[PDB]
Order: structure tokens, then C-alpha cells, then sequence
């Protein structure tokens, strides 16, 4: 298998719904 | 701002998936990506740390985690 290395991101007026 | 550090998840057939996050991070956003991964729901593996169990809320500053410590991940009991 090829090395995998995922980056798990940090945890609205602008919204139409 | 802090660092990513680089944990080793270890899954049932000894493959590997590296999972990037910050100290600060709560695991539960690690167990939903690797039982994505996987294919199967999140509540069907337990993810352990040193034999211990990672909880949700858990973050690798409360476990005391490293660049390259390893995540085991095992079927829930």
C-alpha cells in the first residue's frame, strides 16, 4: 500500500436555507 | 499557532492510514474519518491508545500523544 496521511481540520448570514 | 502531529491509526489486517491533527483536536473527528475510510459505521470499532480507550472528547494533549504514536482500532465488544 502506498503511504496515506489525511489532515483533519479544526472544528450565517450568508445562508438561503 | 500549533502544530499538526502525525498519529499512526493500525486497523483488524495491519494497514495504516496517518491521520494529521493538532493537540487541541477532539478524536471523534479521527474515528468518523477512518470508519469512512473503512467503509463501516464508527460505532462498530473501538479505537485504542495504549490499550486504553479513546473517547470522543478526548484530544491528544489529554492522552499525552506524540508525532508517530500509534492508534490501534479493534471491533466494539
Amino acid at each position: 500500500a502506498e503511504e496515506r496521511v489525511v489532515v483533519i481540520s479544526s472544528s450565517n448570514s450568508s445562508s438561503r436555507y | 499557532e500549533g502544530e499538526y502531529i502525525k498519529l499512526k491509526v493500525i486497523g483488524q489486517d495491519s494497514s495504516e492510514i496517518h491521520f494529521k491533527v493538532k493537540m487541541t483536536t477532539h478524536l471523534k473527528k479521527l474515528k468518523e474519518s477512518y470508519a469512512q475510510r473503512q467503509g463501516v459505521p464508527m460505532n462498530s470499532l473501538r479505537f485504542l491508545f495504549e490499550g486504553q480507550r479513546i473517547a470522543d472528547n478526548h484530544t491528544p494533549k489529554e492522552l499525552g500523544m506524540e508525532e508517530e504514536d500509534v492508534i490501534e482500532v479493534y471491533q466494539e465488544q
